[PDB]
RNA sequence: CGACUCUUAGCGGUGGAUCACUCGGCUCGUGCGUCGAUGAAGAACGCAGCUAGCUGCGAGAAUUAAUGUGAAUUGCAGGACACAUUGAUCAUCGACACUUCGAACGCACUUGCGGCCCCGGGUUCCUCCCGGGGCUACGCCUGUCUGAGCGUCGCU
RNA sequence: GCCGUCGCUGGCAGUCGGCAGAGCGAGAAAGAGAGUGGCGCGGACGCUACGCCGCGACGAGUAGGAGGGCCGCUGCGGUGAGCCUUGAAGCCUAGGGCGCGGGCCCGGGUGGAGCCGCCGCAGGUGCAGAUCUUGGUGGUAGUAGCAAAUAUUCAAACGAGAACUUUGAAGGCCGAAGUGGAGAAGGGUUCCAUGUGAACAGCAGUUGAACAUGGGUCAGUCGGUCCUGAGAGAUGGGCGAG
RNA sequence: UGGAAUGCGAGUGCCUAGUGGGCCACUUUUGGUAAGCAGAACUGGCGCUGCGGGAUGAACCGAACGCCGGGUUAAGGCGCC
RNA sequence: ACGGACCAAGGAGUCUAACACGUGCGCGAGUCGGGGGCUACGAAAGCCGCCGUGGCGCAAUGAAGGUGAAGGCCGGCGGCGCGCCGCCGGCCGAGGUGGGAUCCCGAGGCCUUCCAGUCCGCCGAGGGCGCACCACCGGCCCGUCUCGCCCGCCGCGCCGG
RNA sequence: CGCGACCUCAGAUCAGACGUGGCGACCCGCUGAAUUUAAGCAUAUUAGUCAGCGGAGGAAAAGAAACUAACCAGGAUUCCCUCAGUAACGGCGAGUGAACAGGGAAGAGCCCAGCGCCGAAUCCCCGCCCCGCGGCGGGGCGCGGGAAAUGUGGCGUACGGAAGACCCACUCCCCGGCGCCGGGGGGCCCAAGUCCUUCUGAUCGAGGCCCAGCCCGUGGACGGUGUGAGGCCGGUAGCGGCCCCCGGCGCGCCGGGCCCGGGUCUUCCCGGAGUCGGGUUGCUUGGGAAUGCAGCCCAAAGCGGGUGGUAAACUCCAUCUAAGGCUAAAUACCGGCACGAGACCGAUAGUCAACAAGUACCGUAAGGGAAAGUUGAAAAGAACUUUGAAGAGAGAGUUCAAGAGGGCGUGAAACCGUUAAGAGGUAAACGGGUGGGGUCCGCGCAGUCCGCCCGGAGGAUUCAACCCGGCGGCGCGGUCCGGCCGUGCCGGCGGGGCGGAUCUCCCGCUCCCGUCGGCGGGGGACCGCCCCCCGGCCGGCGACCGGCCGCCGCCGGGCGCAUU
């Protein structure tokens, strides 16, 4: 409140009455009368630069960048080694992205749902979800975020035919729709690798929505994908090459030790 | 999950309304469930507990099969009293032990008139979702 | 006090500018109370257009954007009398008028008087009784046709 | 020896920090956006079987009626020929009710003085006394009634 | 000898293995070059390259600057198939240790319901001071003090209990401008009866103006009520943004 | 024949805090009887700095500092403390 | 010299705006949707492209009216007397000097029994193209001054170049 | 003198109405500082801001140009973005500071006086009759009263309007009643474990619940319940169910009102005065020879007047039409009623106020104004015995625990009592160095472990090599077959999308006589790019594989039966 610490008539009683000079509070018959009020060192005074409501809390991100920061988020997600890293039990997923077929988007009943992510072995995410479900340290419990559990698989749609009811009551689960894709869902906690499952439908619009290198985008005004600024990362192939291997010094891998200094006189 | 946004799942305004209940809405939130058989009969599942009911309690100190009568419905204080749910005072006087309803199970239901309206209503409302899913 | 090299700064900062400080945490919520407002009135005048009435082109005043048209207040008397047209009967069937507009040339005068005549041929009129058609009422079988229209009517482009 | 003093530790006090809790705040957003002479806001004084405060209510006073609800309220007691269409309790709230002051209104602010009309009891129609009921404030608009003027006129 | 800093913008992708051949520190340019003619199945560690290794020099610090903190606090997104009623946080500890340090780990005890590690985000984030704020506690200290207005004593009663209460008897004082009997203003139940002796009455108390439970103020004639005084104050009127 | 010796890697650009009371000593030096006084030059100090010595001490003399072992010193010392 | 008897808890460079420079990321002669609109967490996120209006940048200079960012060579003609100016057609062309990381050529040279002469490498006097950057000298644009001769025309001018 | 009209003005407890006061976050009209900055201070700034006064509503105010402009023109008001920290103001210092155009939100326009014409065609009130009657209205009747010619109603208002004539075209638009038909408020309800072992004071904990995977799940929000709960309860989900009430939107009947329009000609008519403007004064603004407002003086005009950002004269242009009025929306909202949320605080924090808080208490008063949360799962809140006058104790009992005993969770520090140990004449304390003694720890006290080898005792799912099967790695298989496949290159009658400031028979509207041209709207060709199809070269398969063959390795099963 702007008027917290401020509700008062306190005033300094000037120095030679032998107290420090704050301003006090006014009057007499109860305990607050000569008290210390309004300074941040006081108890029931105003705190050192109350905060206001116009901070700024809101941040600008260039389209460019968001876009970018999708893309890493999409690439990322198909590498074993980063979903692994994520925490994701895809160990036994037939393949790395997971396509199932259009008909999972036109399910009604959760059964239908957790009996697929079963059949998919994406049910081990899951389950470690449910093992990951306890109580939050700290006030959060008394602010309404009592419960937390770690992000599951997400599920991407290209039409809601009962797809979002479907799986909406499976814990840990995130439903998006392909043409709305979000970072802050993709890249829970900020770290790329999140274990994603395409319908073929959403599968077959990531050209179009981000374009190819050949092709531009069709459902973005313009917008093409990011560039590579290093085309082979196979640092080990560039450096064993023969090419790079014929323009070497050869190594100097012996080791010259300090010599203790024995007096030849 | 919760969709409706005139409902609150605020931790404390949730507390507020169960501790400051009046008392015929204490009685809603003072149900108790159906012994097996008298679920099955009615197609019932939980009764708003009531004076002259006969339960077993299931969970606590007090746990067993011994069925006893409901003799006063402390709405105040959230608890139910009932025969032999007692203990000793320092003095050697008895005084009831009071369960909460949702310890116990309602194994005879005191029936009149009103009794029966409720438990028609449930069961008929509980029939047509059964005919939702099919 | 001054540091070495540097821009002098002015800012207004010397009244109660906190007192008057208005923030915009309200934006989305304005936003959807708007839209909201915009779907119970398209709903509410369907199937007339939920844009509006139909404006007409005007060139922008001073030298900077004369190069350019845009929508006008509404049409004049000039242009409306020119295309037959009553101009207490024009707001009636979604047309705009304007009163004050003046037509200063003929080639401007001319391009409202087209773009009314155009409105007119594009226009399906529901009769005032549905059972007993009139005069310049469209037939029964266009008014099964006769669908919403989104945006701007006729929109104007340079 | 031992008192006394110091340091450390165990135990016990003084004290109420810390931690955990939160029917309270604060901030943002949304819907509505409603007081009064038909007496408002506010104030005073009363009202419970046992009740000081908080709370609610107004001499019908921790409430009446009605509707919904369907067996309590509960600290103790009690049960009206209280309690299952002879409806406990709670909720709702459209009927009825709402002491004194207060813009506050018969005049004044001391529970001080009237006045007008009606009614009832005193006695015994009038008076007179007692009691009750209704009126009796300022400004202002429309109309009404009653008037004023060596204001302007007409007929006498 | 060891720690760190700085420099060498030093070295290591060569772990090139039986599809093998181990080197390039050496005073002094550039190839351990390529050719054409005249039995066993074996061989340590390394390389979070933001990592590892080597060699040399150096190291004072207020005001001030910068770097790094696997220093610490609270909340948010991820993660730890994390911990926890077979015991969380907190608190105590002549227990055992780690780190230059900020600090941290483990043992034991108490406690009774929640907490923490890592990658990031955020901040009302670190106290010895400010005659700092609020609260608590010391020494001083069983100390200053309980000294203005002449004064008490004897016997009995109740009572656990008596210098202080009550009754009796003495001796004294106020000395009718009173320490007497009544009122106004103010107080507001302090009045009266009975009970208690926790707190209060700066010793005590069987007592009290304390506390507790109940009572008590009766009018034509006593005042108010009425009059007007100094004055205050409506309407008419005047002023006035109001 | 990079045209004296000696030593040393240089150049360059942004942003920048604190400071803007000083004081002391050899030598030189103004005012003053003089002052642990007031005012200057040069260099070095104290301030910001510990350490051995001057018993004691801001500045004197020696010497400047990471945590240590051995050796040797400086200025100063070696009756006893 | 001043504050400090003791203990606990609280206690002081924050937030908003503007600017400067440094660093990181995105795009790049562009870039930015921040306002608007479309389509539980979500008040989020996604999209607009005839929503880029607009901001900043891409042009400076002057008070302003205003103006507003390389040249040379060849041939012919015209005026003056080989040279100068005005006018016509063809050729080349965004300066140069010094330094300058890197890059390039390569006299000579890098061995094995001995001669010849090859393929790939590697060192190298000397010589080149020279990035950024700096110093210097030219040039170009706007204001002003001095000198001076011309060229244009629907307006023959107190015109314009 | 008297009577009677009107005018002006009075009195009524005359009949019927209306205003007053409060709240005040947002709004409108006034009045209005000084702290402060200027490193002093007086203009300036603070600031048209605090304080003061008045008046409202759900919004208020504003608002349909006496506008902006100077363009090829725009076209009410309000709000957002930008214009723009800009034009401008300013001891030209400190500082202050708009508008037009442009893009959006929203979008709505209208009415008088006057000039006229209509027999005042107009209105209020009274009584009776019919309908309705908790928004007091509609119709019929009254030689019922009144207002109104000092001007009510119809038409009509600057976009022009009226009247007459000729053409053309017209039947639904509303008012009061009456009946029938398809969002909002309130109530009641609707899935699934208290299954089996088990820890516990109690548990919602832990393990389990056949192939499959306890059961529901459009419900795994939240809260309660003796931990910690999707499944015990309430709820949560659901274009879920039922029941009442209000509303809205439609369809018919009765009685009413309106007798309604457009084009062209002809003749007519047309505007707001102590206001504008001017002078001066004071305030105000960015507004500068004066932006706005006000006082005083002067005081208009009618092809006039206002504006056209430097005073003034002459002159053209442009642009509006002042001095009367109404008007939703987009916009504001720290008060109110009712809700939802939060990277917020967590009892010295957060509101002063988590609680009998604007309370106790202080002050004559205006005013000032706290402290203060927590036993336990459940009161099971300690019967009874005994000492004492009692407070207090000792036993006993409840509880998992009183080592939780009614200001009781935990229970720190300072400070204090006591027990134990050590020590004590330069106050205590402190750094370095040892020493002695204690508390405990090593859960010490005949002292490590590992590989290979030698030798003794033994003992076996017995080794190598071979065969069968499976799997894997590699292959320059010097050049095996099949594949996808090149952000590769060539040939295509290849079948198409995207873009283009590259060119070009069909159509809509319009100028011209049925003709001929321009705008706008469409094919088609062309070029750049892309995807899909077919043939040829080289090309990957290490972000991207199959089949055979070969080599090697590993495992399973045989056989090896023992100098392994
Ligand atoms: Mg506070
Ligand atoms: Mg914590
Ligand atoms: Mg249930
Ligand atoms: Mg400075
Ligand atoms: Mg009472
Ligand atoms: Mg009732
Ligand atoms: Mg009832
Ligand atoms: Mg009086
Ligand atoms: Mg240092
Ligand atoms: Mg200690
Ligand atoms: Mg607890
Ligand atoms: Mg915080
Ligand atoms: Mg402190
Ligand atoms: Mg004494
Ligand atoms: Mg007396
Ligand atoms: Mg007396
Ligand atoms: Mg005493
Ligand atoms: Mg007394
Ligand atoms: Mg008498
Ligand atoms: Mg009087
Ligand atoms: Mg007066
Ligand atoms: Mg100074
Ligand atoms: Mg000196
Ligand atoms: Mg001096
Ligand atoms: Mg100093
Ligand atoms: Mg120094
Ligand atoms: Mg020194
Ligand atoms: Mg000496
Ligand atoms: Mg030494
Ligand atoms: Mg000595
Ligand atoms: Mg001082
Ligand atoms: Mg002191
Ligand atoms: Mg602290
Ligand atoms: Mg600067
Ligand atoms: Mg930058
Ligand atoms: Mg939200
Ligand atoms: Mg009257
Ligand atoms: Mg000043
Ligand atoms: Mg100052
Ligand atoms: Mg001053
Ligand atoms: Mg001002
Ligand atoms: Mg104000
Ligand atoms: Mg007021
Ligand atoms: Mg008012
Ligand atoms: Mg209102
Ligand atoms: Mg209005
Ligand atoms: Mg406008
Ligand atoms: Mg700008
Ligand atoms: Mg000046
Ligand atoms: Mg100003
Ligand atoms: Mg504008
Ligand atoms: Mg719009
Ligand atoms: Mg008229
Ligand atoms: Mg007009
Ligand atoms: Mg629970
Ligand atoms: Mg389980
Ligand atoms: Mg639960
Ligand atoms: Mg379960
Ligand atoms: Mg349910
Ligand atoms: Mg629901
Ligand atoms: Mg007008
Ligand atoms: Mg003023
Ligand atoms: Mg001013
Ligand atoms: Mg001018
Ligand atoms: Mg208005
Ligand atoms: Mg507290
Ligand atoms: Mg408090
Ligand atoms: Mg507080
Ligand atoms: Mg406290
Ligand atoms: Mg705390
Ligand atoms: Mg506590
Ligand atoms: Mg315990
Ligand atoms: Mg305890
Ligand atoms: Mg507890
Ligand atoms: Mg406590
Ligand atoms: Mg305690
Ligand atoms: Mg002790
Ligand atoms: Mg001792």
């Amino acid at each position: 409140s702007e008027l917290a610490g401020h509700q008062t008539s306190a005033e300094s009683w000037g120095t030679g009455r032998a107290v420090a000079r704050i301003p006090r509070v006014r009057g007499g018959g109860t305990h607050r009368s000569g008290q210390g009020a309004f300074g941040n060192m006081c108890r029931g005074g105003r705190m050192f630069a109350p905060t206001k409501t116009w901070r700024r809390w809101h941040r600008r991100v260039n389209t460019t960048q968001k876009r970018y920061a999708i893309c890493s988020a999409l690439a990322a997600s198909a590498l074993p080694a980063l979903v692994m890293s994520k925490g994701h039990r895809i160990e036994e997923v037939p393949e790395l992205p997971l396509v199932v077929e259009d008909k999972v988007e036109g399910y009604k009943k959760t059964k239908e749902a957790v009996l697929l992510l079963k059949k998919l072995k994406a049910w081990n995410d899951i389950k470690k979800v449910y093992a990951s479900q306890r109580m939050r340290a700290g006030k959060g419990k008394m602010r309404n975020r009592r419960r937390i559990q770690r992000r599951g698989p997400c599920v991407i749609y290209n039409e809601d035919n009962g797809i979002v009811k479907a799986f909406r009551n499976i814990p840990g689960i995130t439903l998006l729709n392909v043409t709305k894709l979000n970072i802050l869902k993709l890249a829970p906690g900020g770290h790329v690798g999140r274990f994603c499952i395409w319908t073929e439908s959403a599968f077959r619009k990531l050209d179009d929505l981000y374009g190819t290198w050949r092709k531009a985008a069709s459902l973005k005004s313009n917008y093409n994908l990011p560039m590579h600024k290093m085309l082979n990362t196979d640092l080990s192939r560039i450096l064993k090459s023969p090419e790079i291997q014929r323009a070497l010094r050869a190594p100097r891998k012996k080791i010259h030790r300090r010599v203790l200094k024995k007096n030849p006189l | 999950m919760k969709f409706n946004p005139f409902v609150t799942s605020d931790r404390s305004k949730n507390r507020k309304r169960h501790f400051n209940a009046p008392s015929h809405i204490r009685r809603k939130i003072m149900s108790s469930p159906l012994s097996k058989e008298l679920r099955q009969k009615y197609n019932v599942r939980s009764m708003p507990i009531r004076k002259d009911d006969e339960v077993q309690v299931v969970r606590g100190h007090y746990k067993g099969q011994q069925i006893g009568k409901v003799v006063q419905v402390y709405r105040k204080k959230y608890v139910i009293y009932i025969e032999r749910v007692q203990r000793e005072k320092a003095n050697g006087t008895t005084v009831h032990v009071g369960i909460h309803p949702s310890k116990v199970v309602i194994t005879r239901l005191k029936l009149d008139k009103d009794r029966k309206k409720i438990l028609e209503r449930k069961a008929k409302s509980r029939q047509v979702g059964k005919e939702k899913g099919k | 006090a001054p540091s070495r090299n540097g821009m002098i700064l002015k800012p207004h900062f010397h009244k109660d500018w906190q007192r008057r400080v208005a923030t915009w945490f309200n934006q989305p919520a304005r936003k959807i109370r708007r839209r909201k407002a915009r779907q119970a009135r398209a709903r509410r005048i369907a199937p007339r257009p939920a844009a509006g009435p139909i404006r007409p082109i005007v060139r922008c005043p001073t030298v900077r954007y004369h190069t350019k048209v845009r929508a006008g207040r509404g049409f004049s008397l000039e242009e409306l009398r020119v295309a037959g047209i009553h101009k207490k009967v024009a707001r009636t069937i979604g047309i705009s008028v304007d009163p004050r507009r003046r037509n200063k040339s003929t080639e401007s005068l001319q391009a409202n008087v087209q773009r009314l005549k155009e409105y007119r041929s594009k226009l399906v009129l529901f009769p005032r009784k549905p059972s007993a058609p009139k005069k310049g009422d469209s037939s029964a079988e266009e008014l099964k046709l006769a669908t919403q229209l989104t945006g701007p009517v006729m929109p104007i482009r340079n």
